């Protein structure tokens, strides 16, 4: 009976970086920030992008997207009314494939946030998306998409 | 194998001698022996198989 | 043994019949032609009926009437010396256990437990057999 | 099953927990407890009915009734591992049976 | 012996590197006649005591398990004695089914350590055979006392 | 590409739609969405057959493949685009690879593996078990790029490896271990599975004791 | 698993990823890799420490929400990296089976699991005292680094413990 | 009266749907009749009990009436043959094959949910020039030149020369009224016109029952090859509205989550439908525009919870 | 036929006139074939006392601890009949 109502599988959340905020009729999945970080922080006035994937739950829609900004002045370049029964991808996350050569409206929905604020991998930072249906917290991680290992120095013994 | 066949054969023989009561006034030193001596190679396997840092 | 004959007579006449008018039928006015899994199955059900028929039937004609196809046979007329009906005995139960390690060694693909419960099974059927044959221990 | 279907919410029962019963209701009623109590009432009085002292082979249908009961336990067992027993209903369909479906 | 030592394998200690504190298997059982100890550890439910500033760990139920076991085993003769009456120099033995109450108590003590072997192997019984590992421990912690009931009472029944 | 995307979305929309919901979000409480998982765990999923699932359960089992290498591929390459994420490797000719992720050191590998990989398969690769109901399968059957693809990718239950916590090199060297003591004949006779102990103790006591036992009766004389 | 030179490297959060595991170790820069002599044996002494090993686990973000705290370990998680001593508290064997969205730390040795999300309390098998917690943190560079020690011991209970 | 003793069974929308009724209705009325007249007789033989009266003496002691076991075996093999009869007359129109549909649906059913193609429409009054996707047909003829073997195999593939993971069975269409889990698929038909159910399943044996059809077909994996008949025609639906449509077999653990609809609107409203799904819309969206409720009205989606107790 | 009746004479030494008798355990004089009834009871509810108490433990599962309910309760049902049987002389 581990097939019963509360089963191993089932209540899973992807293996993936990004948080996942069903609240709201939009769902959010995946949503990460690419800072890629050269020290222990990344200083404020440097700009690190924001990826999420906004997915409509209902078709009758919730296609706003007004503002979705927190500390740090989250900026939404080339916004547009994307969800409708589908998929708003703000940004490019590591592995994205274009999937055809031109496209739409030029960058689809890029969110890019000016820090105002030291952040560092493995910290959650809180984000307010607001729909016009209304608005949800999220604690954003940070996330290094496909970045192998920066070379440490090697170590001399003493 | 040996010491797993070791093992194994001082089980059945002690089920053999239970059973069959060869331990009851006489032979019960016998026994009293034969427990330690199963003991033993429990302990004997034990180090053994670890002695063999693994 | 005449009616026991005469029944698996009779069964392997309907289901040759079935079969025929199966296998045609299915050919023509079937969608694609003859099924070839109920044909094979009513043919070889045939053929299981006629098999037991055949050798009722030869042992009917090699037996004269028995006191049990005999009516009017008294009680006296079949008593006498009743063959060997194996009494007590725990192989079965071995036989059975045996079979159910294959069992669920085929079920879990366990190779190793298919091949123990097959040789389980191999000892429990020659222990079965052998139970009235093992003549005394000759020390 | 019943209890479940008494109100129209999954009060206590999951989608798959619940066709496992129909599946092993379905067939330990007929495979472990209708076909082998024929041969049950058989062995009881098929051998009195006819006037016979016992059956043809008396070992064998010692041995049917332990691989009925043996048989029976071990489709049962499907219960008590995690995934439990068969999804599929009693007839066993083809393609929901393979080891893509059911696996 | 040496037909095994030849076409059965055992212990490939190439194959189980060397130790290291960090890394472990999923195995980690020792040979069968240490796994009754071993699924003694399994079993027993995590009872720790804590006494003034101090930790009775569950390995100490453990211990005196053993040493329950062992010493009953070397004093069973003399318990025997005690609890039938029976001083009298015996030379000839008597079969199993003879003597239903200690056939049936030695069934019990087998069944306990078969139990328990089991249990140290329930985790490749729980990879093997489908169940659940939390099942297979919840099984052993409550047949340890349930079969060796059951065993005891068919194995009188079974010699009487 | 173009076709491959719109395959994906066609095998996709007649396959998993119902428990990884259109759009690629997650069905509450049937499967987990799909965005970010990427093509590595598409491939690694589909290809050993889980995906397909018939069942919310402890684990999903292993099962054959639904879908043949161009349609996993196109389910992978339709994901990738949905969500964006790690990537199965390939070889020069564009093929899943194979033989390339075969790490030179095996050494390495195996060091490797008993401190991330044994810790709950095996010392081998053999299975192991888990917490309810769940379990390590063994990974003779997994090929090379399977293996890969199951450490860049944390199926069920298993530690997501990235490229960063094991650089691919480590990953191939892991590989290259599991492919080899896989392989690897048994020294010594049958290797009884790959645990020692509890196999060994059960062919002793089956096939040692039973024919000590049997020929001892076969010496002596029943009374 | 290099076989002898620089086995261990320091380390960075952004290596490990969310449902991510890694048994990690007390490197100080002065045991420095094992090219030299009196090195590689500072890192022998590391790798065989019975309680030195330790498990890093990132704590996938949504289920950071579900995580309980123990009496003053609540700062010892460095956002959602969680540092559990490895050695299993009931017997001493590694506690290094892990399942991700059970976050159950499962020790092969007895089958003991404790809950990673909860401080690593014992919910299942023998084991009745929760994995010490390592303090963790960032220093400079970012580089990960114990942010104290165990506050109790970190191996098998025996009798001078708990106070 | 008729629909108490129809035993439950929704008035027919379809000609084929009521004239299988009346046969049912007929069925019943004969069944009633031997049950009651047999059930008369077992009460009636139950009152034939032991007297008190009755002295020490036994029955009749009778058995073996000949002429009463021929006429008892000899009405029951009319009564049969006359069902059979209306049976097979009624069976007739079970699939009239009718070469020329007024709207072909591709009814594709896959694990645990459907969609809904809209293979070909061709009004018989003279409208709907629209067709299928010929296109997005791939094949998975695993045709290498050479396998693991170094040569000679050239394994051409297992079945037919294609491996079983093909879906070339399965046929595609421009419109497709996919459901989701969320989401049940709503297949809109036009009232009065002969409609054609193309009949698929992509992954596993599963059924397709319109209760209010008064019919039901298996939907088979490759029917095709299987030999069956999985098209079949519904000569006209009357009544408009919606009507649930559940899945009639076994398809794995959310079998019972597979429920659509068929809403049958006028054709006008099919015509604008069809053109505004052409037109960049969903079903919902297209639901809407027609002035139709978008989500499915007799079934609401189940709650994807896997029950009541679970802690959300 | 070819089989010798046998004779034994093995040293006896309780008396076995108290206890089981002969047509209850046939072999009562060949071997240990009684165990007071207050040892069976007693072991048996001290095995469920066992079962009940191993439901306090470090598991947060509980069909475990409702198994455990019920093979505790199944034990002291079968101990509480005997019990009563004989107290009333095995009746009912
Ligand atoms: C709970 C209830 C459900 C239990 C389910 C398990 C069923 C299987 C176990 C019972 C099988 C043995 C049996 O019935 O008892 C016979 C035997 C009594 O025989 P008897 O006729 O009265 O002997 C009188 C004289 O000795 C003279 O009588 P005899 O002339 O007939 O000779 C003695 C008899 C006595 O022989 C034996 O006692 C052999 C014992 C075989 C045990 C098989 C264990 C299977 C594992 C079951 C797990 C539980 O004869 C022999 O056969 C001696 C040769 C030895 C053959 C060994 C064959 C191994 C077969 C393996 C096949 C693979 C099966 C795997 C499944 O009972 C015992 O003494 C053994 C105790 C029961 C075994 C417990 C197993 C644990
Ligand atoms: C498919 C499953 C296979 C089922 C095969 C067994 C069914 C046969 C039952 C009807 C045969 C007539 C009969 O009453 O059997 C007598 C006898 C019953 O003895 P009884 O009731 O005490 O009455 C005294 C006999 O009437 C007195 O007559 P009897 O004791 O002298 O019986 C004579 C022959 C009785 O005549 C026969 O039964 C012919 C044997 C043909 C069976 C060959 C197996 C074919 C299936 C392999 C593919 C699956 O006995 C023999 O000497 C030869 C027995 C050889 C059996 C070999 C089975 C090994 C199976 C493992 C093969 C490993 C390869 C797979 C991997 O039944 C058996 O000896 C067969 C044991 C049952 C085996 C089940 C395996 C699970
Ligand atoms: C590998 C080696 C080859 C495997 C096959 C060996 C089995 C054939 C001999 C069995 C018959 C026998 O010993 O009596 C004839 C005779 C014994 O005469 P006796 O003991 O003076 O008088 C017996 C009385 O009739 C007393 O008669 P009874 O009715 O009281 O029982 C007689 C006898 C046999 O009675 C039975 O229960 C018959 C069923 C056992 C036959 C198994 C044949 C198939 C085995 C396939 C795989 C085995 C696993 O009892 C036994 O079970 C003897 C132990 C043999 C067990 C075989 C393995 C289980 O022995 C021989 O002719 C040579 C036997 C040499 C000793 C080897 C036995 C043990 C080795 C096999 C186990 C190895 C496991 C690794 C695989
Ligand atoms: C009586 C004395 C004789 C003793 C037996 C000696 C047999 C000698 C065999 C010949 C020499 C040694 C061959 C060594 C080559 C070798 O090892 O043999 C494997 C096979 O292995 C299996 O499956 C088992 C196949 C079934 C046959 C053997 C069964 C014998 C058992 C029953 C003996 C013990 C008794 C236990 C009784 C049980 C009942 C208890 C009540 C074959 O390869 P494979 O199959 O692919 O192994 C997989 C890797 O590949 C893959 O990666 C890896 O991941 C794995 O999956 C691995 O299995
Ligand atoms: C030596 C063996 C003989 C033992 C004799 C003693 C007989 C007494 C057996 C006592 C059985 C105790 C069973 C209960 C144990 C228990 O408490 O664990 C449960 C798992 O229940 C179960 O299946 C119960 C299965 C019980 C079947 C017992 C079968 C007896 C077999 C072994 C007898 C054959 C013996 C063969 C002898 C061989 C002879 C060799 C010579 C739950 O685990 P879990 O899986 O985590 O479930 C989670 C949900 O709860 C939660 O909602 C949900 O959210 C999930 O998380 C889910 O996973
Ligand atoms: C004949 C009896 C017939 C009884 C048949 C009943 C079968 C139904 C069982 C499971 C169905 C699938 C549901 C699966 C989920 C469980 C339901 C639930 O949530 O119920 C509330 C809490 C746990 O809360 P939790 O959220 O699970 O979390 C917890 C920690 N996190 O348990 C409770 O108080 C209520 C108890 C729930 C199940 C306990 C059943 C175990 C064994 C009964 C007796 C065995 C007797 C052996 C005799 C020798
Ligand atoms: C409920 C039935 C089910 C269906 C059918 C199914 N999935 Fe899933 N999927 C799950 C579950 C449950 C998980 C997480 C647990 C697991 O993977 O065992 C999951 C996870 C995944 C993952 C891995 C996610 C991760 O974070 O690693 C991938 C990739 C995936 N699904 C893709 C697919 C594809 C592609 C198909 C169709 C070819 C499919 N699934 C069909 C239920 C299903
Ligand atoms: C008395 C009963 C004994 C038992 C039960 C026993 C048991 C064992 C076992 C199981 C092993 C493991 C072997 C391996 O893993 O390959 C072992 C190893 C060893 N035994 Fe014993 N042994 C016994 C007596 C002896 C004796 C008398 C000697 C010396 C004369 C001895 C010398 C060794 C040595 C040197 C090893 C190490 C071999 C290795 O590491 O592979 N043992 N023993
Ligand atoms: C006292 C000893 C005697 C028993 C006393 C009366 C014993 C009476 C036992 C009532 C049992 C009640 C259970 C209530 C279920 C519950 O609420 O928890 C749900 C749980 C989550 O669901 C499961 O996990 C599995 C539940 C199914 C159990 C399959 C067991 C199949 C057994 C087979 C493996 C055959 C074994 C051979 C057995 C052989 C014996 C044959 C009878
Ligand atoms: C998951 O591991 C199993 C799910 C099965 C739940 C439903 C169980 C139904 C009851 C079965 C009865 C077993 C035998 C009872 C013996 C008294
Ligand atoms: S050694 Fe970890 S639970 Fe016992
Ligand atoms: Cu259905
Ligand atoms: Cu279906």
């Amino acid at each position: 009976c581990s097939a019963g109502q509360i089963s191993q599988t089932t209540t899973q959340e992807p293996a993936v970086n990004g948080v996942n905020a069903q609240a709201g009729q939009v769902s959010l999945r995946n949503v990460h920030l690419r800072a890629p970080q050269q020290t222990d922080y990344v200083e404020p006035g440097t700009t690190v992008e924001l990826l999420f994937v906004a997915a409509n739950d209902s078709t009758e829609s919730n296609k706003l997207k007004s503002i979705t900004s927190d500390v740090g002045e989250v900026t939404l370049t080339g916004d547009s009314t994307v969800p409708a029964d589908g998929v708003l991808i703000v940004g490019e996350p590591d592995g994205q494939i274009q999937a055809v050569e031109n496209a739409e409206a030029a960058d689809a929905v890029t969110a890019e946030v000016e820090l105002t604020k030291p952040i560092t991998n493995g910290l959650l930072y809180d984000f307010t998306f607001t729909f016009e249906d209304g608005e949800t917290t999220v604690a954003v991680p940070i996330s290094a998409g496909e970045q192998p290992r920066r070379p440490v120095p090697p170590a001399g013994p003493g | 194998w040996a010491a797993l066949m070791f093992a194994a054969s001082i089980m059945v023989h002690l089920a053999r001698i239970f059973f069959t009561g060869a331990f009851r006034r006489p032979r019960e030193a016998n026994w009293v022996i034969g427990s330690l001596l199963l003991i033993l190679a429990m302990f004997e396997g034990f180090f053994g198989y670890s002695l063999p840092d693994d | 043994m005449h009616i026991e004959a005469r029944l698996f007579e009779i069964l392997t006449a309907f289901f040759a019949l079935a079969a025929v008018v199966y296998a045609v039928l299915t050919a023509m006015f079937a969608t694609g032609g003859v099924e070839w899994a109920g044909t094979t199955a009513l043919v070889l059900t045939t053929g299981l009926t006629l098999i037991t028929g055949t050798f009722f039937r030869f042992v009917a004609r090699r037996l004269d009437t028995r006191p049990e196809d005999y009516e009017d046979a008294e009680i006296s007329d079949g008593a006498g010396e009743l063959g060997f009906f194996a009494p007590h005995s725990w192989w079965p139960i071995l036989i059975s256990l045996s079979f159910s390690t294959a069992a669920v060694g085929a079920a879990l693909w366990l190779p190793w437990l298919i091949a123990a419960g097959v040789a389980f099974v191999i000892t429990s059927v020659c222990g079965l057999v052998f139970e009235y044959y093992w003549g005394p221990e000759k020390h | 099953m019943r209890t479940e279907l008494a109100m129209p919410g999954l009060q206590f029962l999951s989608n798959e927990q619940f066709n496992q019963l129909f599946t092993m209701h379905g067939t330990v009623m007929l495979l472990f407890y209708a076909t082998p109590i024929v041969f049950g009432f058989a062995n009881l009085v098929l051998p009195l009915q006819i006037g016979a002292p016992d059956v043809a082979f008396p070992r064998l249908n010692a041995l049917s009734f332990w691989l009925f009961l043996f048989g029976a336990l071990i489709a049962i067992a499907g219960f008590i591992t995690p995934g439990g027993a068969a999804d599929f209903g009693w007839t066993a369909y083809s393609p929901l049976t393979d080891a893509i479906h059911s696996p | 012996l040496g037909l095994m030592g030849g076409l059965l394998t055992i212990n490939p200690i190439w194959n189980l590197g060397p130790y290291k504190p960090s890394q472990v298997s999923a195995g980690s059982q020792p040979d069968f006649y240490m796994m009754w100890t071993d699924g003694l550890i399994r079993l027993w439910p995590a009872w720790e005591f804590y006494p003034f500033g101090h930790t009775i760990p569950q390995g100490v139920w453990v211990a005196v398990g053993m040493g329950l076991v062992f010493a009953l085993l070397i004093a069973y003769p003399f318990i025997e004695k005690k609890v039938t009456g029976d001083d009298a120099h015996h030379n000839l033995l008597q079969r199993p089914r003879d003597v239903p109450v200690r056939t049936a108590i030695g069934s019990m003590a087998i069944a306990l350590y078969l139990l328990l072997t089991f249990a140290c192997m329930n985790d490749i019984i729980a990879l093997k055979f489908h169940i659940s590992l939390n099942a297979t421990t919840w099984i052993g912690r409550i047949g340890m006392v349930v079969l060796p009931a059951i065993v005891y009472f068919v194995a009188y029944r079974w010699a009487i | 590409q173009s076709a491959l995307l719109r395959t994906g979305k066609q095998l996709f929309e007649t396959s998993c739609v119902s428990c990884h919901g259109a759009n690629l979000q997650g069905v509450p409480d049937r499967g987990p969405s799909l965005i970010g998982t990427g093509e590595a765990a598409v491939y690694f999923q589909v290809s050993t057959g889980r995906m397909p699932a018939m069942r919310g359960e402890a684990q999903a089992p292993s099962k054959p493949p639904h879908f043949d290498e161009s349609q996993i591929d196109a389910l992978g390459a339709y994901v990738q685009a949905n969500g964006g994420g790690p990537t199965v490797p390939r070889d020069d000719h564009g093929a899943v690879a194979q033989e390339s992720l075969i790490g030179g050191d095996v050494a390495r590998g195996g060091d490797l593996f008993r401190l991330n990989c044994a810790s709950c398969h095996n010392f081998t690769g053999k299975g192991g078990a888990l917490s309810s109901g769940k379990y390590a399968p063994d990974l003779g059957d997994a090929n090379p790029a399977q293996i890969y693809t199951a450490m860049l990718t944390g199926p069920q239950n298993m530690p997501k490896f990235s490229d960063r916590q094991l650089t691919p090199d480590e990953k191939r060297d892991i590989v290259a271990y599991v492919r080899e003591s896989a392989e690897t004949p048994s020294y010594g006779g049958y290797g009884l599975g790959g645990f020692g102990p509890a196999p060994e103790g059960m062919a002793m006591w089956i096939i040692g004791m039973v024919a000590a036992i049997g020929v001892a009766m076969w010496i002596g004389s029943r009374a | 698993g290099r076989p002898g030179e620089s086995p261990f490297v320091k380390m960075r959060p952004e290596d490990i990823d969310a449902g991510g595991m890694e048994t990690v170790f007390p490197w100080r820069e002065s045991d420095g890799d094992g090219t030299t002599v009196e090195s590689e044996h500072k890192l022998t002494e590391i790798a065989m420490g019975v309680r030195n090993p330790v498990m890093l686990i990132r704590i996938k973000p949504a289920d950071m929400h579900r995580v309980i705290k123990r009496k003053g370990q609540e700062s010892f998680n460095f956002g959602e990296l969680f540092a559990y001593t490895k050695v299993c508290s009931h017997l001493g064997c590694p506690s290094s089976l892990y399942e991700q969205q059970t976050y159950r730390i499962l020790c092969p040795c007895h089958q003991s699991q404790f809950d990673a999300l909860e401080f690593a309390k014992p919910i299942f098998g023998p084991a009745a005292r929760a994995l010490a917690q390592l303090p963790i943190t960032i220093d400079e560079d970012g580089y990960l680094v114990a942010n104290g020690d165990f506050v109790e011991p970190v191996g098998p209970a025996f009798w001078e413990r708990k106070s | 009266w008729s629909d108490a003793l129809a035993l439950g069974w929704p008035t027919g929308i379809t000609p084929e749907a009521k004239l299988n009724r009346e046969l049912w209705i007929g069925s019943v009325i004969a069944s009633f009749a031997v049950g009651a007249i047999v059930w008369g007789l077992i009460f009636w033989t139950s009152a034939f009990h032991r007297k008190k009266a009755t002295d020490t003496e036994l029955p009749r002691q009778f058995g073996y009436n000949m002429p009463l076991e021929l006429t008892l075996t000899v009405i029951p093999f009319l009564i049969i043959s006359v069902l059979f009869y209306f049976t097979v007359v009624v069976q007739e129109r079970m699939m009239h094959k009718d070469p020329n549909p007024e709207v072909v649906i591709d009814v594709t059913a896959f694990q645990w949910n459907w969609k809904f193609g809209y293979q070909k429409i061709a009004f018989a009054d003279g409208s709907f020039d629209y067709d299928g996707a010929d296109p997005e047909r791939k094949e998975a003829m695993t045709s290498r030149p050479e396998g693991k073997d170094e040569h000679g195999i050239e394994k051409v593939g297992p079945i037919r020369g294609m491996t079983p993971e093909d879906r070339t069975y399965l046929n595609f269409d421009k419109i497709e009224t996919l459901g989701t889990s969320s989401e049940i698929p709503v297949l809109v038909l036009p009232a009065g016109k002969r409609i054609e159910f193309v009949l698929n399943s992509a992954d596993v044996i599963h059924g397709f029952w319109v209760p209010e059809f008064l019919f039901k077909r298996d939907v088979l994996p490759e029917p095709k090859a299987n030999n069956s008949d999985n098209v079949f025609q519904v000569s006209e639906i009357q009544q408009t509205g919606a009507f649930v449509g559940r899945c009639t077999e076994m398809c794995g653990t959310f079998h019972a989550m597979m429920n659509f609809e068929v809403r049958v609107v006028e054709p006008n409203d099919f015509k604008a439908y069809i053109d505004q799904r052409n037109a960049g819309k969903t079903n919902a969206e297209a639901l809407a525009a027609i002035n139709q409720p978008p989500l499915a009205i007799t079934t609401e989606p189940f709650e994807s919870r896997r029950g009541e107790l679970v802690p959300q | 036929m070819s089989s010798t009746q046998d004779r034994s004479q093995l040293d006896p030494e309780v008396e076995r006139h108290t206890g089981v008798d002969v047509e209850d355990v046939p072999s009562a004089e060949w071997g240990w074939s009684h165990m007071p009834i207050g040892v069976m009871h007693i072991g048996g509810l001290l095995s469920a006392a066992f079962l009940l108490v191993m439901m306090r433990g470090n598991h947060v599962g509980h069909v475990e601890d409702w198994f455990l309910i019920g093979f505790a309760a199944v034990i002291v049902a079968l101990v509480g009949r005997n019990w009563w049987l004989r107290r009333r002389g095995w009746i009912r």
